[PDB]
């Protein structure tokens, strides 16, 4: 979760909306096993 | 490698601002930005990153994860954030 | 230094024996307080008392082997983990699913809870027929889905391209099909019996049916079909054999004594409690 | 010398005139985790003394009928003292137990109770139908009875479908009126897992079951309650979080 | 690179761009009780992890009127985390505080606040009344606020009688929304005795008071909070019994 | 060695000075980045800036002694704690009691309150008189009477004996009575503030007078009679003064800026702030 | 902005303990990942038509 510790402050005459841009990624212990074939993709017919 | 992960999903946003999640000053004190489940290989923001796309060809996972926070707000706006893990158990929490 | 209580073996070891132990010559004893026949049950150790000590043997080199009893030869035997039936000709269907559980029905069943703790790999053998048991040269296809892995919803579907999903091409005529598995749980051990709930929250006392499952043990499923983009008017069966190798075991525990009702669940019938035993004739009179 | 006996850990101490030695279940001690088996890398927290200590639950009051008890362990723990207090912040969990069962009697009275550490018990639905979604399943509070403990309906399979004369090839102790008045076992921790969550798995259970009936003559004392007493040992938690009990 | 700054115990972690420096109050860092200062003859238990982090406290919204709050330390993380439950088990605690206060603002927005720990904070009564058994007495709440905290109600004197001017001789820090947007401050343990009951005593207070008002231009965001953030340090905690939380 | 993690100073030192500091001669400088004028009040820490770097110094050695400063000579000095009235013919009376507290009144209140902790020695001494100030040949007892002991019910009690408690016999025309006493504290420092409550239990918001005392400086009972059988006909009047010796201090604190209003708590009318300062003619102009 | 992925560990966030990891890397090199064979084409063949 993302909370807001104390608040978001901007002094007068400058926008008082911004955003964040969130990002991920792995470590060196991070490891993977049992390849499987993944779900993110369909297909209904043959592609011509 | 670090890759662009979507928070903000809901009906809106169209395309490019699913990216982004807005901060902006709030009238009530200590009040939640934003959540989301941190398992990768789950429906989700871990779709639109690449560990999220690789760890789909593989069954199971094992490793500490990292998530970047990058502001792109104004220079001469200041704020502090708290960001925060909680381990399974319960639902996300209801205050902070 | 600065403060002084914050400065702070088992029992046993295993032996190597390749056969069964000797006895060796021993005569009378009359004295006194040297009693090996007394015992205490309520220790819980079990009685030391020997051969030699009770009475008079003589000397006796044993070689009967010991190797058989151990528990690697005796899971070495394959077993019927399932059976899968296929008809590809009625209706639509034209796929068989199967998910992997070995708790399938007894015998095998039976031996693997006699123990907690289970590690060890696979080979799973598939013997594929006819409801009539006949042989037809026809191509069958084996594919493994493991957990999260999207199942075939068709015999024309695009799931079976199998760029990762590993798969077996076999025709019927031909010897079954073998692979050997390894250890695949997340976990260290397989463990066939686990108490406790897979999830949090809360659990009605109407309705636990989450209660028992262990998710540890859930491979996934297995699929079969057969390859032709016509669908083939036939009946067909698919016995799973598997050894069971390279195994280990923790914390033995009891047999079962009662039938089986349920699959991954030990319920029995409180009314027909068996007493696991023959009746008899009341007491001192045997046979 | 060998019948009496001592125990002590934390600031809780037991002493014994009539105990049948000590029981030390599977030939290991209990043991923090080492290097090599971990697998979460936060810093787990070591409270001991303010966990490892003997924890006494209510009695339960041992009649001619009895058909015996059980509990879950790392349940009925769970809402009482420090340790249940670490248990409820934290998401893993790893400990052994030493067990202590007492039942006094006089030397008039006869029998014989079974005490047992099981693991993994799982208890099971008593019914005959086969179909598996109208088939019975065991209640929440039957399967995790908390500090009350719970009872057999039928102990002779051990509610578990498992005959319970063989239930000797668990950790165990009888305590017999005529010989000891008291059982002690200690339990290593044991799992399939380094750690593991103590509010949704219970490792292993206890089982109190009076095998040869209670019996004794007019006059002589009826009530005779039975009191058992777990030290949390060598205790280890991690995962830290908000409080979550259920 | 004396400007930022880093802190980390637990599993908590706090970073700072703007924050100048750090004050370690009285020159001495928090320790176990040496064994030539024990008392107490039981073994104290020493959490760690569970116990040693940084908490987070509702915050304090604080307008252009403002006069101040207060807080008192073992007496805030009573209620609260694992910390809370040890010190509701034990009758004697120790251990110091890392403290930091934070407050953001815009370099269009002035002003300063006075942070400062004050051992031994007593608050007193307000009136005229001469006679002992008629004269006002600061009612509990005012005394031990809790986590939610209590408001001056004339900063000038603290509340003590004593001028504000001099609070500067206890371990302080300003922070002035101009130089750096927080203040840190880490106490050692101090007191009469090597450890006394949390909940009876609260060693020392904090104090927030907004010397030079707070000032802005119209357009510019008017919400300024206020949040405070504590890490028991070094913790020890004693004499264990049934939980007594007042 | 099996687990790793189990295996797991202060900031400055005290400088003996026996004289004031010196002064080193210094000149003009002018180069960049070396500014020993510009500080930062924020960080808590007070200026460092010194004579030498601001201006121009000569060389000055200096002299002055610092002794007198020292908290040993601060206290060194004697002052009136308690005064205590005795009429021992009025009805029946007979004695006077005076529970020991050093907070009675304000100049040495003021002084001790400006450390949290005092651990010392003390020296009563005891000027007693005649209301009229002159000075008769009557014999008085002075008992101290430690927490716990019972108090003297009257002129005539056994609580006098004093095979205990401790006692001065003196004749009102001698020299006054003078004592040594030790550091009697159940804690190892006396403190002058206590936040917390004697006890546990409910607190109300009505009446806290519970709040803010310290059993720790309890010393007992101060008492005084004249030593005859009959009454005496006279008014008698007991100062007693205490030099405070062998004394440390700790975490200084702040002098009280109000009048005190009561002994043993430091209540303030908020009405009536004195605002610490003498009021003035605008700014920029002085006196 | 700088364009590389954060170097921050877990040793340096939190407080952690020593861990030995036996776990295998082996399976994700390049050269297990296409071990596995798929359906590149299928052809339909009619000789009598
Ligand atoms: C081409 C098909 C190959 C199939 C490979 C799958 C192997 C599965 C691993 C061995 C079996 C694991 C033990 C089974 C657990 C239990 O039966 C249930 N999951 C629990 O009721
Ligand atoms: C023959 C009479 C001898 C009297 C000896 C008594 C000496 C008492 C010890 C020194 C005084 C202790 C400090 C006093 C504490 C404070 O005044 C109050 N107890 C707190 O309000």
């Amino acid at each position: 979760t993302l909370w807001y510790q104390t608040n978001y402050v901007v002094p007068p005459e400058t926008p008082g909306e911004a955003y964040i841009i969130a990002m991920g990624a792995a470590q060196d212990n991070f490891t993977l096993k049992i390849c499987k074939d993944t779900d993110e993709v369909t297909q209904q017919a043959v592609l011509q | 490698v670090e890759t662009i992960l979507e928070v903000n999903n809901t009906t809106e946003a169209t395309g490019l601002t699913r990216l982004l999640i807005p901060v902006s000053s709030q009238n009530k004190a200590d009040e939640l930005c934003a959540a989301f489940m941190v398992d990768p290989g789950r429906i989700g923001p871990w779709q639109s990153t690449l560990v999220g796309q690789i760890c789909r060809y593989y069954t199971q996972w094992s490793g500490s994860l990292k998530v970047t926070f990058m502001f792109t707000g104004s220079f001469m706006a200041t704020g502090k954030m708290l960001v925060a893990y909680s381990p399974p158990g319960s639902a996300q929490p209801a205050n902070r | 230094d600065p403060v002084e209580d914050i400065i702070h073996r088992a029992i046993s070891g295993a032996t190597n024996v390749e056969s069964a132990a000797d006895t060796t010559p021993s005569s009378h004893r009359l004295e006194t307080g040297r009693v090996p026949a007394l015992q205490a049950a309520e220790t819980g150790a079990t009685s030391n008392a020997t051969d030699e000590n009770m009475i008079e043997t003589r000397c006796v080199i044993n070689r009967n082997g010991v190797l058989e009893t151990t528990i690697n030869h005796f899971f070495s035997r394959s077993g019927l983990v399932g059976v899968v039936n296929l008809t590809d000709g009625g209706d639509t269907t034209g796929y068989a699913t199967w998910d992997i559980d070995i708790m399938g029905f007894v015998q095998l069943r039976r031996k693997c809870e006699m123990f907690t703790y289970m590690r060890f790999n696979a080979e799973f053998t598939f013997v594929t027929t006819t409801k009539s048991g006949e042989a037809r040269p026809y191509m069958l296809q084996y594919m493994y889905v493991p957990p999260g892995a999207p199942k075939p919803t068709g015999r024309d579907a695009f799931q079976w391209q199998t760029a990762t999903n590993p798969s077996v091409f076999v025709k019927l005529t031909d010897p079954p099909a073998q692979v050997s598995v390894p250890f695949m749980s997340p976990a260290s051990a397989y463990q066939w019996f686990y108490d406790g709930y897979p999830t949090f929250g809360q659990h009605p006392e109407t309705s636990n049916t989450t209660y028992g499952l262990c998710p540890n043990n859930m491979m996934g499923t297995f699929a079969v079909r057969v390859v032709s983009r016509e669908a083939s008017q036939l009946k067909l069966q698919t016995r799973v054999y598997m050894k069971l190798k390279h195994v280990r075991a923790w914390v033995p525990r009891p047999i079962r004594s009662q039938p089986y009702l349920l699959k991954n669940f030990p319920n029995y019938d409180s009314s027909k409690i068996t007493n696991s035993a023959r009746d008899r004739s009341s007491i001192k009179q045997a046979n | 010398s060998d019948r009496v006996a001592q125990l002590t850990v934390g600031n809780s101490s037991i002493t014994t005139q009539e105990a049948a030695n000590i029981v030390l279940a599977y030939g290991e001690w209990p043991e923090y985790c080492p290097d090599t088996d971990a697998t979460a890398v936060d810093k787990p927290t070591r409270p001991d003394v303010s966990v490892n200590r003997f924890y006494t639950l209510d009695s339960k009051m041992w009649q001619e009928n009895s058909t015996g008890w059980y509990w879950k362990f790392p349940d009925v723990l769970n809402k009482t003292g420090v340790f249940g207090q670490n248990a409820q912040f934290h998401y893993l969990y790893r400990s052994g137990f030493c067990l202590h069962v007492q039942c006094n009697a006089s030397k008039f009275h006869q029998g014989a109770l079974l005490v047992a550490v099981i693991p993994e018990f799982v208890i099971a639905g008593r019914g005959s139908n086969t179909k598996p979604n109208e088939a019975p399943h065991p209640g929440f509070t039957t399967t995790f009875p908390g500090t009350t403990g719970a009872t057999f309906h039928d102990p002779y399979v051990l509610d578990s479908g498992v005959p319970l004369s063989q239930a000797l090839i668990y950790p165990h102790q009888w305590v017999n009126l005529r010989t000891n008045n008291c059982a002690t076992v200690i339990v290593p921790y044991i799992n399939a897992v380094p750690f593991d969550s103590a509010i949704n798995h219970s490792n292993f259970g206890l089982v109190v079951v009076p095998v040869s009936p209670l019996k004794y003559s007019s006059g002589a004392t009826t009530a005779i309650p039975i009191t058992i007493t777990i030290a949390p040992l060598n205790s280890e938690f991690g995962g830290l979080r908000q409080a979550v009990s259920q």
